[PDB]
RNA sequence: CCUGGUCCACCCGUGACGCUGAGGCGCGAAAGCGUGGGGAGCAAACCGGAUUAGAUACCCGGGUAGUCCACGCCCUAAACGAUGCGCGCUAGGUCUCUGGGUCUCCUGGGGGCCGAAGCUAACGCGUUAAGCGCGCCGCCUGGGGAGUACGGCCGCAAGGC
RNA sequence: UAGCGCCGGCCAACUCCGUGCCAGCAGCCGCGGUAAUACGGAGGGCGCGAGCGUUACCCGGAUUCACUGGGCGUAAAGGGCGUGUAGGCGGCCUGGGGCGUCCCAUGUGAAAGACCACGGCUCAACCGUGGGGGAGCGUGGGAUACGCUCAGGCUAGACG
């Protein structure tokens, strides 16, 4: 059913009167390969109760990937703080040209064959957020159609 | 289900600081206090009434809250005058939001209830015998309407969005339907049942959330007459 | 030089069986048979999570080391591919599909593909009539891939054309045991191909 | 005085339709009144009548929106996603219909002046012409 | 007394006469400079007392330039809102200064605070924008070397650009 | 005939011994002061293969001079302020011109190269033939929304 992906984990430190406190935070992303990711970024004591817990928040929140032919329906750009991600549609064989982070989305997504590129942070965390804030804000033919069909 | 002039009370509330927001339900302000524009109050009424015995007339759970001390009483009664829960005390956060883990307190109350009537109620010294007596005392004044909901409520009847926000913020997260009696001073946006009117005055507060629990019965049928809760109306 | 060395060693790094040696990869030996981990000091020891990196690399490795193709040409022909109309993917494959050694290979004049090679090398190998001696020489569709008369009677032709009888050959390709002749007669469909490769995998090798 | 009339009109609506407004009104030209034309044919806007405000020609433009939405900022969607000004006083942009862009895969429009009148990118590409690119919008 | 700016009302006159602005010219706190004058108090330098391990300081007693006026020069600064100017657009609340009105309030110009949408790395900003836009100028492009060297221009000099 | 580089992370490939902030490594982060996957060696491994490394140099990644595509409260960045020259920019309506702008046709845009197809050398590199695109500019004809210019008008900017 659903396919996860650990984008990645850090370490973190915090400080206490004695030394240094460690925690651990995950960022997951999961998806059916059928048009539908869900992004989780959750942290605990420990790593695996770290990504556990991601993957319960990734599924928490699911976005609706408009598939077609194996791309997006268009192009956009979005600005996550200072990271910014370009999607732009392409044709069948070309692939996912993306860094790891939109990868990993993108795939799980069900998205087969698209140009990305990251501008701006290239923060890992910001760059994943970013992408997730471009899906979910792809429309469609239809889409539009019934927002100017008024 | 109905009454046009009840300019008994409701309208003219909230002294001039408002939301810009809630001005299109505005009729006027005289000597300061934005005035309800009634007509308007009663075309919400009927819509948002619409919604009421809609889910009432299918099984439809419905949480009422209204800590407003002022209306605290006419809350519960209406709440009780039907299976509806209610939160009458204060309103805690998650009781949608980590509604799992705010049942576990219902889920103890009951547990307690237990004890406070069995052969286990004279054990250990006062000391853990105690601690066991306040622990009930207050659940059963939080959890008192609380009580009844065993999973989200399909909907929430908060009386004063403004003051009860963390509520209604919570239905929002968690996509249930918000009903809401407000006024002047909230965010209408924000409620998607609206009752545009007095959200202080016991009498107003009285006359909507009491006829709402009337078509709540008309719609479950079981017709009833007069309510109960028009004694502390005084 | 084309390797030459250890090969069912290569097997074990990739972890799957590759046919570099067409009998005995099917006996109970080609050690992916029973020895599976991945050869020198260290196989046995627990493997690390692989880097998105090292996963293509194995990725194309596998496939080129399939073909016995060095990474000059295997490039050059991805890069060809590419350029070209068509799924890159698919179309690499099948340009792989089209050397000669392997068209040799897939028709059975020879057991593997190393030695097809030498087959045709050997000039025991003709295309039309005339004899062709070279492995990345590229076959056409409707070309006749064959032996040379003055090679029919050599023992390893016979065990090797023989064995091919009764024997099925792939779709894209058309046999004649007796005439010792075969056909190539379609680029084979990347369906047509069931190799252990997730070539999607291989064009992103190519892309970082 | 507006420096970019157009590019104000293009604000102006912007800016309303972030804050939800009904309508908008905008100073009166010939121009701002045939780019509106499209507007409204493409769907973007309810539509535009002309007012008098003041004293003076004003023009209500009717906003759209999408419907209420479910969980928290139940805000509509914006008909007007996006309206970016592109030539402009100093850096006028022109193109050929050959240079004609595409917005959004075809999801949007590009609104460019043409002798042969205001016109979007469909319909410049149509009557086979180019000119001045003067909006964006999807 | 002489003179600059500016705000409101009336809607009376002109009829796009507008915005910005490389260079130019003018102004520009303190200290400093030149000539003359002035000099109560203060006080670089300096002369002493004390403190201290020392005390070329902080504390105490004195004290010159200077601080004041005139005329000329210098042109710097945390010269700060560390936020160039103009215009249009985008909830409100509250305090305040100044004007007009039908004056338990409406309307205009200014000074504050909180805050819608939105912006921002965050802190914060938010009709007095750091929002949304157009116009023009100025400026940045990792740190140290260095605001130094050289050259040029300016200045009596100190130095400035 | 088989060799060369590499195996701490970036970056694909790990263990023993020696050494002991030494000797040494080193592209950046860094490694060695008696358990060193980082030094030297060895076994083993990864990579490529008549090559493999190194040094130098150019473009890239670098939206890190940002036209596409950046910025300036506190990160580097608003000029100390004004006045104002050149210059850049310019409210609403009408008409003329048609300079910018757009359109059609035509000339030009050598060959080679690049791209596509087919063909010759057993393949390929290499080469042959054919095809297609092409900004810019010249010429002729045309359009007039926007910019520009000329003429008239207006009052919402500005000034009085
Ligand atoms: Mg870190
Ligand atoms: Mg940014
Ligand atoms: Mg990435
Ligand atoms: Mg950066
Ligand atoms: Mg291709
Ligand atoms: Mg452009
Ligand atoms: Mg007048
Ligand atoms: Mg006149
Ligand atoms: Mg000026
Ligand atoms: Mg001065
Ligand atoms: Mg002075
Ligand atoms: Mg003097
Ligand atoms: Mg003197
Ligand atoms: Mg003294
Ligand atoms: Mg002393
Ligand atoms: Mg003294
Ligand atoms: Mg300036
Ligand atoms: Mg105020
Ligand atoms: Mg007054
Ligand atoms: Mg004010
Ligand atoms: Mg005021
Ligand atoms: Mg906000
Ligand atoms: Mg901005
Ligand atoms: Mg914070
Ligand atoms: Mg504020
Ligand atoms: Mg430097
Ligand atoms: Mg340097
Ligand atoms: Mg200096
Ligand atoms: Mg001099
Ligand atoms: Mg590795
Ligand atoms: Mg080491
Ligand atoms: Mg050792
Ligand atoms: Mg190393
Ligand atoms: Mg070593
Ligand atoms: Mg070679
Ligand atoms: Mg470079
Ligand atoms: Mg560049
Ligand atoms: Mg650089
Ligand atoms: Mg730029
Ligand atoms: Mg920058
Ligand atoms: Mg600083
Ligand atoms: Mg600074
Ligand atoms: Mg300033
Ligand atoms: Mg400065
Ligand atoms: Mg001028
Ligand atoms: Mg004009
Ligand atoms: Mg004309
Ligand atoms: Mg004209
Ligand atoms: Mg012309
Ligand atoms: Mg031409
Ligand atoms: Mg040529
Ligand atoms: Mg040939
Ligand atoms: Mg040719
Ligand atoms: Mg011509
Ligand atoms: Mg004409
Ligand atoms: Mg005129
Ligand atoms: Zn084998």
């Amino acid at each position: 059913d659903f396919e996860e992906k650990m984008i990645l984990i850090r370490r973190t430190a915090r400080m206490q009167a004695g030394g240094r406190r460690f925690r651990f935070g995950a960022l997951v992303v999961v998806g059916d390969r059928q048009g539908r990711v869900g992004l989780g970024f959750g942290k605990a004591p420990e790593v695996p109760l770290a990504v556990q817990k991601a993957g319960y928040y990734a599924r928490r929140n699911m976005v609706e990937v408009p598939l077609q032919n194996g791309t997006i329906p268009h192009e956009i750009e979005v600005e996550f703080g200072a990271s910014k991600i370009v999607l732009k549609p392409a044709a069948p064989g070309t692939g996912v040209i993306a860094g790891a982070v939109p990868r990993a989305i993108l795939e799980l997504a069900g998205v087969t064959d698209i140009l990305t590129k990251e501008l701006g942070s290239r923060n890992p965390i910001n760059i994943a957020y970013a992408t997730m804030e471009a899906l979910r804000q792809l429309r469609t033919k239809a889409d539009v159609e019934r927002l100017r069909k008024g | 289900v109905k009454e046009l002039l009840e300019a008994g009370v409701h309208f003219g509330h909230e002294r001039k600081r408002w939301n810009p927001k809630f001005a299109r339900y505005i009729y006027a302000e005289r000597n300061g206090i934005h005035i309800i524009d009634l007509q308007k109050t009663m075309e919400e009424l009927e819509r948002t009434f619409r919604f009421i015995e809609d889910l009432a007339m299918r099984g439809g759970t419905i949480l009422f809250v209204g800590t407003k001390k002022q209306a605290q009483d006419i809350v519960r009664m209406e709440a009780e005058r039907a299976g509806m829960p209610y939160v009458n005390q204060r309103w805690l956060g998650g009781m949608l939001t980590n509604f799992k883990t705010i049942s576990q307190r219902v889920h103890r109350l009951e547990e307690l209830e237990a004890l406070f009537a069995s052969p286990e109620i004279e054990e250990r010294p006062k000391k853990e015998q105690v601690r066991l007596k306040h622990e009930l005392e207050r659940l059963q004044k939080y959890l008192s309407g609380f009580r009844l909901l065993k999973r989200l409520p399909d909907a929430i009847f908060v009386v004063d969005p403004t003051k009860e926000a963390i509520a209604v913020r919570e239905a929002r997260k968690l996509f249930i339907p918000v009903i809401a009696l407000a006024d002047t001073d909230s965010d209408p946006d924000l409620v998607d049942y609206i009752i545009p009117g007095n959200d202080d005055a016991i009498r107003s507060i009285q006359l909507i959330l009491s006829r709402a629990v009337d078509l709540i019965i008309q719609a479950r049928g079981g017709v009833v007459e007069p309510s109960p809760s028009y004694a502390l109306v005084q | 030089g084309r390797y030459i060395g250890p090969v069912c060693r290569l097997c074990r790094r990739e972890g799957v069986k590759l046919y570099l040696k067409g009998e005995r990869c099917y006996s109970p030996k080609c050690a992916m048979e029973r020895r599976p981990y991945p050869p020198g000091q260290h196989g046995q020891k627990r493997a690390r999570r692989p880097s998105d990196y090292a996963v293509r690399l194995r990725e194309k490795q596998k496939l080129r080391r399939i073909y016995g193709i060095s990474e000059r040409q295997f490039r050059n022909l991805f890069e060809e591919a590419s350029k070209k109309k068509g799924v890159t993917g698919s179309v690499f494959l099948g340009l792989l599909e089209s050397r000669l050694d392997n068209v040799v290979y897939r028709l059975g004049f020879a057991v593997s593909r190393r030695q097809a090679r030498q087959l045709v090398r050997h000039g025991h190998i003709t295309v039309n009539g005339r004899r062709v001696d070279l492995p990345s020489y590229r076959v056409r569709p409707g070309d006749e891939i064959a032996v040379a008369e003055k090679s029919r009677n050599l023992e390893l032709i016979r065990q090797n054309l023989e064995a091919m009888k009764g024997r099925k050959v792939g779709p894209w390709l058309s046999l004649d045991v007796e005439g010792m002749k075969g056909k190539f007669l379609r680029l084979p469909d990347r369906e047509d191909l069931a190799l252990p490769v997730n070539e999607q995998l291989v064009i992103e090798f190519y892309s970082r | 005085m507006l420096t970019d009339p157009i590019a104000d009109m293009l604000t102006r609506i912007r800016n309303a339709t972030r804050v939800y407004k009904e309508s908008t009104d905008v100073p009166a030209s010939r121009f701002k009144e045939e780019i509106l034309r499209i507007l409204a044919r493409e769907g973007f806007i309810k539509g535009y009548e002309r007012v008098d405000v003041d004293g003076k020609p004003y023009l209500r433009v009717y906003l759209k929106y999408g419907p209420r939405r479910q969980g928290p900022d139940p805000r509509p969607e914006q008909v007007i996603h996006h309206i970016r000004r592109i030539s402009k006083p100093g850096r006028r942009v022109y193109v050929g219909v050959k240079e004609i862009p595409r917005v959004r895969r075809g999801l949007g429009i590009a609104i460019l002046s043409t002798s042969k009148g205001v016109l979007t990118d469909r319909e410049a590409r149509k009557l086979g012409v180019g000119g001045e690119l003067i909006c964006e919008v999807w």
